[PDB]
DNA sequence: GGGGGCGCCCGAACAGGGAC
DNA sequence: GTCCCTGTTCGGGCGCCC
């Protein structure tokens, strides 16, 4: 092919690879017919260099070390096309260059790094793209894209799908003119030494491309065969939740985080049956027939999203009610901390930046969450915070805030001074309180830290105030936890804080600097320290 | 021509930062720019066998931007008057910059690719041929030039001082509205820095104080101590003596009641000895108020605040944006370096979307805070 | 016993702030 | 500094594509 080759060198101090190593029967069937059709070469001892080589009637060679050795490349593949992106067009096929790699030279002083053996119980060079090697993909679709352009600049109204060695091309021809411009579309790629082998030329629906089944009017997912164990290593449930994972774009309503969590720290995990419930959900799901459809820039685009439960949500994304492009999940642990607002703001972010790949805009949303709470969170949140244009949409359960905080001190309420300490080389600690109407309690913790004491603390107060408190903390660390109104955590002393929260009318929380001799402060302070 | 020859620094590689997903009209707009400085060799396509990047996109007639920011810390290393007078006028000067081929040993470094809506088509990946726009040694090598270019306008008008900062190029004069005005385009065919006021610390005035109200005081004015020595908060501190209930009434005695006048007192005049140095880093700090309003301090050591502030005006992401380029102009012209900012929004959020509200030259550098829901209480 | 990409999830390693 | 804790990036498993 007289694509002209692109010049490679190894990284500057180092020199190419010298590695060494009955599949051999099979090794020099390929081989010989490589030669023949000048995929490679036979070399002499000369050549210091060697890389192993194995089969598996496919043959492919560990080039671990040579990449290593290798210049680094600048990826050009920057994601994967989806089938929700693509528009309505009359006339569409889908094609595939044989032999992509190997109709595609290598750089003449870089072939005798490539040098390889074939065992003995004969030595070559690649004269093209090895399969293995570091740098064959960029540069084969680097090659590919300046060899489509003549033909893009002279058609542009072809659209023309790109991927690796994989060409779906689509026009709003009559089936007749569009099946002449493949043809010199398939021209054009011999001339640039392309073969695009008839047995892979698929000129009816449905086109299978990418994964997906595409038809006319609607696309769907090729079918998805979830693992069904009886056992479960770590890796199956790995395996399982990202079938599920690429389910999700079409599948309303799938569900991961119960499965997911199952993998923490960690052979066989016994399924925690909260996991085997939403598999059978996710199961039931399957036995659905989906299908999504295609883009057309002339409607609005529209994100939905729902609440699924616990801090996993499902999306989708239509123009026309009941028909959506897309669908999606978001099911992210992100922070020690969190609430439902904060992890659809998330939503909103995965969906926004999702759809600007896709369609190179962002859509309008449609929330499960009343303007009024929106306004109210964004107000007593300090860091900045934000989502698009949005409309309510009534689809419980709609999305709370579980609790507030007063604003102002609560008149006649119960006020707790609370207070921790904890010695570090002991880890020995004591949480308590102090209080106006002269009640006070310490309590003394095991492994535990400063932190940890001043959430002990603040947990007292709540156990045993009445349904409205008053509290006081000198500790910058619990009042930013609780300030932020978390509704779920990592932590289990947090979660109790949280439980407690939801029941009280009214808490305020207030926050005094430590050791100014400060009312109640400096009280249980004293009684707290003493020991540590 | 002649080129410059331009390095990294020692034990020092090429950018290799990703390019981020572009809006249609972003790429459409891009790719329309990219040909014709193709068309007219300032930049020429290469391929994957270049291993660096750098980010690209475009601010609205569209502006190519290119976030060099990571080249600018790696390649090789001012008017007190400007920031005096009445009228101070910012112009883009950036194309001046295509004017000057660059080393070619260099050009390796500027690598871009712009990326495809679906991902149709892998990246198309362009060079710089000459000085680019938004590079830091893109004014060091036209700057010679630049003396020339404008010194007639400079003895023609010693009273207007001029002042470069990358693609920009800063105007300042004490001309009157109009006269300003029309002295600039001259300059083109060729913001007032003293109406920027200092956010004072402000205590609450109130006739009747609660064990709450004082805690509250005392603990803003703890925090002040550090900014401001002389402060006190002992006399306060002792009417909190037992443990009250917050909603208490508590009268101030005589000591307290002007130990808080006197507190008022030093907070009521300017903070003393803080000096910029230029070889230190400039920091600048934001907080959300709510309200729409957002305050910031800039300092180059912690408490030493060389300017505060206030921008007020709902968008908090766009608020925030148009807070963190007011605030990065005027560290320019009062100092001539941008600050890296210490940001009050998540990574994600932030990256979501800054780049819609963007209508500047440069790009400064921020990391993302998680910040205490206290300093907030400190500068109302 | 091979390569490139995107996504999802984890733990590990590191940065940074608060409190000693 | 330390410890603690919270945040982020990184690398590895899986998915899918070629
Ligand atoms: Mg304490």
């Amino acid at each position: 092919s007289p694509i002209e080759t692109v010049p490679v060198k190894l990284k500057p101090g180092m020199d190419g690879p010298k590695v060494k190593q009955e599949k051999i029967k099979a090794l020099v069937e390929i081989c010989t017919e490589m030669e023949k059709e000048g995929k490679i070469s036979k070399i002499g001892p000369e050549n210091p260099y060697n890389t192993p080589v194995f089969a598996i009637w496919r043959k492919l060679v560990d080039f671990r070390e040579l990449n290593k050795r290798t210049q680094d490349f600048w990826e050009v593949q920057l994601g994967i096309p989806h089938p929700a992106g693509l528009k309505k067009k009359k006339s569409v096929t889908v094609l595939d260059v044989g032999d992509a790699y190997f109709s595609v030279p290598l750089d003449e002083d870089f072939r005798k790094y490539t040098a390889f053996t074939i065992p003995s119980i004969i030595r070559y060079q690649y004269n093209v793209l090895p399969q293995g090697w570091k740098g064959s993909p960029a540069i084969f679709q680097s090659s590919m894209t300046k060899i489509l352009e003549p033909f893009r600049k002279q058609n542009p109204d072809i659209v023309i799908y790109q991927y690796v060695d994989d060409l779906y091309v689509g026009s709003d021809l009559e089936i007749g003119q569009h099946r002449t411009k493949i043809e010199e579309l398939r021209q054009h790629l011999l001339r640039w030494g392309l073969t695009t082998p008839d047995k892979k030329h698929q000129k009816e629906p449905p086109f299978l491309w990418m994964g997906y089944e595409l038809h006319p009017d609607k696309w769907t997912v090729q079918p998805i065969v979830l693992p069904e164990k009886d056992s479960w290593t770590v890796n199956d449930i790995c395996k399982l939740v990202g079938k599920l994972n690429w389910a999700s774009q079409i599948y309303p309503g799938i569900k991961v985080r119960q499965l997911s969590k199952l993998l923490r720290g960690t052979e066989v995990i016994p399924l925690t049956e909260e996991a085997e419930l939403e598999l059978a959900e996710n199961r039931e799901i399957l036995k659905e027939p989906v299908h999504g459809v295609y883009y057309d820039p002339s409607k609005d685009l529209i994100a939905e999203i729902q609440k699924q439960g616990q801090g996993q949500w499902t999306y989708q994304i239509y123009q026309e009610p009941f028909k959506n492009l897309k669908t999606g999940k978001y099911a992210r642990m992100r922070g020690a901390h969190t609430n439902d607002v904060k992890q659809l703001t998330e939503a909103v972010q995965k969906i926004t930046t999702e759809s600007i790949v896709i369609w190179g805009k962002t859509p309008k949303f449609k929330l499960p969450i009343q303007k009024e709470t929106w306004e109210t969170w964004w107000t007593e949140y300090w860091q900045a915070t934000w989502i698009p244009e949005w409309e309510f949409v009534n689809t419980p359960p709609l999305v709370k805030l579980w609790y507030q905080l007063e604003k102002e001190p609560i008149v006649g309420a119960e006020t707790f001074y609370v207070d921790g300490a904890a010695n570090r080389e002991t880890k020995l600690g004591k949480a308590g309180y102090v209080t106006n109407r002269g009640r006070q309690k310490v309590v003394t913790l095991t492994d535990t830290t400063n932190q940890k004491t001043e959430l002990q603390a603040i947990y007292l107060a709540l156990q045993d105030s009445g349904l409205e408190v008053n509290i006081v903390t000198d500790s910058q660390y619990a009042l930013g936890i609780i300030q932020a109104q978390p509704d779920q955590s990592e932590s289990e002393l947090v979660n109790q804080i949280i439980e407690q929260l939801i029941k009280k009318e009214k808490v305020y929380l207030a926050w005094v600097p430590a050791h100014k001799g400060i009312g109640g402060n400096e009280q249980v302070d004293k009684l707290v320290s003493a020991g540590i | 021509i002649e080129t410059v020859p331009v390095k990294l620094k020692p034990g020092m590689d090429g950018p290799k930062v990703k390019q981020w997903p572009l809006t249609e009209e972003k790429i459409k707009a891009l790719v329309e720019i990219c040909t014709e400085m193709e068309k007219e060799g300032k930049i020429s396509k290469i391929g994957p066998e270049n291993p660096y990047n750098t980010p690209v996109f475009a601010i609205k007639k569209w502006r190519k931007l290119v976030d060099f920011r990571e080249l600018n810390k790696r390649t090789q290393d001012h008017p007190a008057g400007l920031k005096k007078k009445k009228s101070v006028t910012v112009l883009d000067v950036g194309d001046a910059y295509f004017s000057v081929p660059l080393d070619e040993d260099f050009r390796k470094y500027t690598a871009f690719t712009i990326p495809s809506i679906n991902n149709e088509t892998p990246g198309i990946r362009y060079q710089y041929n000459v000085l680019p726009q938004g590079w830091k040694g893109s004014p060091a090598i036209f700057q010679s030039s630049m003396t020339k270019i404008l010194e007639p306008f400079r003895k023609q008008n010693p009273d207007i001082v001029i002042y470069q900062y990358v693609d920009d190029l800063y105007v300042g004069s004490d001309l009157e509205i109009g006269q300003h005005r029309t002295k600039i385009e001259e300059l083109r065919q060729h913001l007032h820095p003293d109406k920027w006021t200092v956010q004072p610390i402000v205590l609450p005035e109130k006739d009747s104080w609660t064990v709450n109200d004082i805690q509250k005081l005392v603990g803003k004015l703890n925090w002040a101590s550090q900014i401001y020595p002389g402060i006190k908060v002992r006399q306060l501190s002792k009417l909190l003596r037992g443990t009250k209930a917050l909603t208490e009434v508590i009268p101030l005695t005589e000591e307290a009641e002007l130990e808080l006048a006197e507190n008022r007192e030093i907070l009521k005049e300017p903070v003393h000895g803080v000096y910029y140095d230029p070889s230190k880093d400039l920091i600048a700090e934001i907080q959300k108020q709510g309200q729409g309003q957002w305050t910031y301090q800039i300092y180059q050591e912690p408490f030493k605040n060389l300017k505060t502030g206030k921008y007020a005006r709902t968008n908090d992401v766009k608020q925030l944006t148009e807070a963190v380029q007011k605030i990065t102009t005027e560290s320019i012209v009062i100092w001539g370096k941008t600050p890296k900012f210490k940001l009050p929004i998540q990574k994600e959020t932030w990256e979501t979307w800054w780049t819609e509200y963007w209508q500047a030259t440069w790009i400064p550098e921020w990391e993302f805070v998680n910040t205490p829901p206290l300093v907030k209480l400190w500068y109302q």
